[PDB]
């Protein structure tokens, strides 16, 4: 009787990637890279805002079209590419730092005090900030003039007795003509400065004309100041100031900002990215580098193959006539549906095959845990990308990002040709090991063939095989006839 | 003994007397082709898998005993038996 | 590697004549023990891979 | 005779993460992460100033409460939550600049220069700066007030002679008052413009009520002038002056700075943590990312054991029935305390145990070496905790931190799981290719009973079995002995 | 007759560090850190203009020392130490932020517009700029001057219709005395606002006595303003404006800048560094961390050896007298120069030597694929070197260039460490392969000596030793005569 | 893995009557006074099967 | 044989052999056991040194060669290292 | 007697060598390694009438001695002679 | 037999050999001696081309088949191809 041990093979393999061979063939294989996305973003788990033609500056300052924004939460805001502005121009000297300070903060909560500004009209207005029928200005900011024929020096003070951060965010308006200051201001020239018992900030204004934008030439630069608990606001204008209402509170979270034009869709997910929610069972992703919540690493590859299974050698009827076929070293046994590692043997009474259960769990068990290992939270990052040219800090963040990506393909790339390497080894010694425990059992009743089967040399019925696959072989009840038959012609 | 059907001639049908089926599970039935004037090329081995580099017309099926499948001549190869051979050979 | 010796007569269609399994040699009933035909080698258990042949 | 080959056993080993199972018991493991510090700082071989109660810049100043700092060299800077500034209300506009400059600069070393200030009076102070019973003022600066009646523009120039470079440290008073401004420097407006032969700094003083920190609304704005070899500084001051006195020293090299309220106690420590000294024997802490000194790299993972020994397989009575039990290949052994592999003999005159030293030697040789090869040196970094909200260049330095943190914990996850992975796979050849030495010398003289043992089919006594074990068995005056009990009944 | 197996071993060897063993000598290796330039720059493929003797800036506002420079196209501009400006004393404010502009934009392409100056002299000059024997200025700039003794307030406009950017680099002059800015400009106090319809950048000059500088005090702070298509430039000027003549066409490439002092000769190279170009090879460089196109991967170690061959075990006269030499356990083979695996015979015939093509090969190819994988395109870049002490931004970008070349030096040596050993198994685990298939094929005809040797117990020619190496041996032709003389003494 | 079989009778203590072992070491088994050579009255009691080379792992056993 | 007597009775029990119970693996052959009161024996101590899985560090044991040393139920000691293994009398705690 | 012939193992082969006062190095014995059977060869003038030498490193005496061999014998290591002691005078 | 000449020195010394030592494997097997006065002798050359580890570079060697060729002491020849090995007459420098 003869006895071979051998593998299985698929009429269709995997071809993946390992230390050695740029192009070794598997059984299975599992993608590591997730490369595509619904193009859609979900609001659960995260609680996600949507601009609207609203920007985060443009909401927090008091937009008119912005008025839905009041008072207004979120874990991630999304901002359009059709957002614009419809009020007084104005620009932020650091657009981004407030940007990123009011995404960071969450929360657009706006809490009015006490202001009191003696000998100035309050509650300004232009024509370019149309509120309805009539002409209006940013609900969270104060345009204060010239009462009579006065503006006097305005010296204002409010402390900080409770136990939170305040955000008081004001303007210096740049007027477009000398006649527009005296007509505004009084004074010829005017000056800002908002000061706190450790930081200052005093801004001069500039008269120029500016571009025509909604009919006014003048501009408003935004600044802002950040009050501690026990510290104190103290603001002195001798002119041109466009004071605050009240204050925004400040706190620390998980809140972020977003560029995205993709619609949003009533799912879960927990992984936001611009062109859409991205599954996070993968770990590793090829949509887009700027990522929100618990999100694959982005690499340049676009696929990664890891091998859950063995190596793949079908039947190509290279060798074998009329079948007879033999052995797990020549070629694999493409029959083998029920395992992954098995006998076939020819007795005197017929051919029979089954499946070895424990060296093929043993290897199932480790790939699986293999796989595991395989398979983080960042919430707010720098901006990934810019529409102008700024410079120092822009290169920096680019650098910054190219070098976090190249290090990240290239430790992918990596892991995925280590793990696969040692899963064909994995595999291999097992089929080797379990090659040395039927020779060890077979214990001189039978002989190597070289092709990875063993010829026994004593009649052996279906009940021997299964006595050799199963562990119960008794090999001194057939040693004389082996003897016999093997050393004596 | 493989009978092919038609022999001028798509569909062919070659059918055997016994089963091709072997213990491994492969039906032992290859699918060749040979244009005019020219050696013999595989189309189709195992009587489903296709051969390496050919074209995807070519598509064969079959289980033990009747297996189916450009000018040329169309042949059905059988290896189980230890008289292995050809079919007759069908016009195409 | 497996060769085998086809014949092919000018027009009669194709007919089969002719290391780790011992080179086991088989030969057909009409070999064993006319002949005017084109011979191939061909290369595999099955005839997988065909020369292009001589005449004879 | 029967003699056995088996490896050594434990009975508590610890539990070790492979790439195929993460809890894998292994007989001896090390920790390669340190995650305890002694609370305390060592002030060798690193010289360590304990800065008490006031700030970097506040030395650098000459504020009146600490004037022992004069004069002063460190290694490394330590500033206390406790310090407090206790002179004339200072801001310093781009702070951490000038005190990281200071603080790689490693000397507070004050040059005094005769500068000639024609025409105002020197040496002004005010009572925030109480020097005693009296007003002081910094003593590294000068407060320049009119003299008379009259502040002429002072025009100053002072060359660099010397082979190194100077930093000038001087100041712009903005006023309360404009009263005040007029009684202190005639002028209604002030003008400073200090500068360079490639380079200048221009400042207007702007005056403004600031808040009432200790009995002065007024603000001195402190800047800071690099002058390099070959260069001169000219000082132009229409008003509003903070003269500086000198210039200090700069040097190149290896000093910093750090933030921490432990404890200095006398020791020697490379390695010097916020949270005090930490050993530096381990490649990876878990202490503080903040780090001075020859540091280990701090990563996330609080528990990363490395596998010294291998896989530790102990009896826990499940087959062998009345000590009837041999082999490698079923368990290990608790017995053997003098070797990791060696072989136990069951002959004529009894049971004996002896341990094979060349290989566990071999054993002991590479996992020492590669334990070697696991186990930098960073002085001056960027700030890693902020106490304000600034904006982007605060969330460019945190996201480099944590890439380089996720980085580094990913490589010291790989590095851990590949060496226990080679250390198992190394031990469990040596203990194969022993097994396979034997059963060379025993040609034909013995056979593989399969669970590790080899039944010798002829008698020796216990210089057999020695001469077995010490690779000095001639297989040529048994061959017949064991021929015939082997092969013939 | 006996067959001995053997693998070939060079007389002198090389040296590599493998996971345990830091010293394991190997037949061949390589070389993966290139630490040798050749000392000049080449000039394909890439546009290299060597900048001579004047700044990118210098070229930028047209230095008349150097015109050639004008409408010129780059791929790498070559900043030389012996740079010098020669012209009116200009300071520009966010310098390295301007000089990274015009180096990635690659074009000095200015393109004149017709800006109207009504009520100014224009083409205005200074005895520091002499161009020729007369006196001049900037040939990218226009010094406006009052015309008669009136300066009007300018208000220019230009629009961009264009489907590009315009980059206007414009600039304020800041006069020594008052006599100056009166004598100048009438107005006792310049100002100027340069605005789009996005941004706006006001200026305040000032007035004060800089270092004489070619024979002038006072100095011009330069600017730029980046107009993008639908925008409009608008400037509003009171005096102390130096107006631009036109503007930059601004594209985005490739291009960047590099300062060395390397010769240009010609030649072809893919990678520029400032010691030179180097080949890109090799997968790492040790000779600078600045690098320009397609260059290999910085790394601090200055060799780093990769395994190309297997382990070297020489001759040493250690053991065996008189000839009498074994199979692969016991040394290597000096005089194998045909393969790396063979065969030794010494039959009734005489002795004989053979190669084994089949694995030698096989390790070829493994080991040639491995190497191929071992052995990235970057552009512009964040500045490396500093001459000035900054601050904030320099500390970042120096701790960001450190955090990278250390984690990829780390990779490197686990790249390296984890190639040779794996190597190493490779080589050992063919021999034993090839060991297992010679003694399948012997079967019971010969017994294995334990020195990687079989011993051969029938008598047969060389032809039996060619059958055996070609695999085409027939035990069951010798199996009587092998038994007979094996266990029948 | 060897197996066991223990007798408890109704309040005598705990007996231990046979011990399997497994293939790997030859499947010998040892006896003790119960069938060596007859079910006699001293027989009635809890039966237990115990897996190991000890008596490590019980069942709830058969009341005989 | 083994006789086991109770030391200290309501935690002590010793249980000594005729025979010393140390093999040349370097182990003691002797386990413990406790039968609560209706339900099935639980190993304690196996190897009379080594504690079970999942068993309350409330038991150790201690002893070597003849002399082995130890809620409610009834602790028995086993020998397995001479052919007719057996159990000792028992002690009810 | 043996002198000091390290300066490990016995897996090395070994060799005694004789020099007279003033006649030259003169090869006497060799002993194999356990590796060829330890086959042991003797020089063709002490061969028969030897004086056999092991290891555990010294030589024995009380022997067809013909008063001839008064001279240094060194104890070296390897296949040839390579690592050399300071040797015993005789 | 080796035959060594010049049999005195006052810087080449030749060794030749009666039957080539040059065996299959590929080396010649001849190696090349020092003995100082009074001093064990120090193994220069082995295997007749290389160069043992740990000796000046001042020696240098080189030969094939029969003739080999090459501070105060006795230079030795020696060869160990055939049974009965041995040194050769000493050069004296």
């Amino acid at each position: 009787a003869t006895l071979c041990l051998g593998h299985h093979a698929v009429p269709n393999g995997t071809i993946v990637k390992t230390i050695t061979d740029d192009q070794i063939e598997v059984t299975n294989a599992t993608e590591l890279v997730q490369s595509s996305s619904t193009g859609k973003i979900c609001n659960n788990p995260h609680r996600i805002l949507d601009g609207r033609d609203c920007t985060l500056i443009d909401a927090l300052l008091g937009d008119p079209h912005c008025d839905v924004f009041q008072d207004e939460t979120w874990d991630l805001y999304v901002e359009r590419s059709s957002a614009f502005s419809n009020c007084y121009p104005y620009d932020v000297p650091d657009y981004a730092s407030l940007r990123s300070l009011v995404a960071s903060s969450g929360t657009l909560e706006f809490i009015t005090e006490g202001f009191t500004w003696t000998g100035v009209t309050q509650n300004g207005g232009s024509n370019a900030c149309k509120r309805g029928p009539a002409s209006g200005f940013f609900s969270r900011l104060n345009w204060l003039t010239k009462s009579g024929s006065a503006y006097p020096v305005l010296n204002v003070t409010m402390p900080n007795n409770d136990n939170f951060d305040k955000l008081y965010v004001w303007g210096v308006h740049h007027p477009s003509t000398n006649q527009e200051q005296t007509n505004l201001y009084v004074q010829a020239s005017g000056r800002v400065t908002v000061s706190t018992r450790r930081s200052q900030q005093t801004i001069i204004p500039n008269i120029g004309s500016r571009p025509w934008v909604r009919g006014q030439s003048g501009r408003i630069s935004i600044y802002w100041t950040i009050v501690k608990p026990g510290d104190v606001l103290v603001i002195n204008s001798n002119g041109n100031l466009i004071a605050p209402r009240g204050y925004f509170k400040m706190r620390t979270g998980k809140s972020s900002i977003m560029r995205s034009d993709a619609p949003i869709d009533t799912c879960i997910s927990e992984c936001i990215t611009p062109n859409g929610s991205i599954p996070n069972d993968k770990p590793f992703q090829n949509v887009n580098k700027i990522t929100y919540g618990a999100c694959p690493k982005y690499v340049k590859q676009s696929t990664l193959k890891l091998a859950t299974g063995m190596r793949n050698v079908p039947e190509k009827q290279t060798r074998g006539l009329f079948g007879a076929k033999a052995g797990f070293i020549e070629n694999g046994w493409e029959g083998m549906i029920d395992g992954w590692y098995g006998f076939r043997h020819q007795n005197s009474e017929g051919t029979g095959q089954a499946a070895d259960l424990k060296s093929t769990q043993a290897a199932i068990d480790q790939i699986n845990g293999k796989l595991n290992r395989v398979i983080n939270e960042k919430f707010h990052q720098i901006e990934k990308e810019f529409s102008e040219v700024e410079g120092r800090i822009q290169d920096l963040e680019k650098y910054v990002e190219d070098t976090k990506i190249d290090l990240w393909s290239y430790n992918a790339e990596l892991l995925v040709a280590l793990e696969n390497q040692h899963t064909i080894d994995l595999t291999d010694s097992e089929m080797n090991k379990l090659f040395e425990k039927t020779r060890r059992q077979l214990r001189e009743n039978a002989e190597d063939m070289g092709n990875g089967c063993f010829k026994i040399y004593h009649k052996c019925d279906n009940a021997c095989i299964e006595s050799i696959r199963n562990g119960t072989y008794d090999h001194d009840i057939y040693r004389d006839e082996a003897l016999n038959n093997r050393f004596q012609i | 003994v493989l009978t092919q059907t038609p022999l001028s001639l798509a569909s062919i049908s070659c059918r055997s007397s016994q089963s091709l089926r072997h213990t491994d599970g492969k039906d032992y039935l290859n699918w060749y082709l040979q244009k005019p004037g020219q050696s013999p090329q595989l189309l189709i081995y195992y009587a489903t898998t296709r051969a390496s580099g050919v074209p995807d017309r070519f598509t064969g099926s079959g289980s033990g005993t009747d297996f189916t499948l450009d000018v040329g001549v169309y042949y059905c190869f059988q290896g189980l038996q230890s008289p292995p051979g050809f079919g007759a050979g069908t016009k195409l | 590697y497996a060769f085998s010796w086809v014949r092919q007569a000018p027009r009669k269609g194709l007919e089969w004549l002719a290391v780790s399994y011992r080179r086991s040699t088989y030969y057909a009933d009409s070999v064993k023990g006319e002949d005017t035909a084109r011979y191939y080698c061909a290369r595999g258990a099955f005839p997988n891979l065909w020369g292009p042949g001589v005449e004879v």
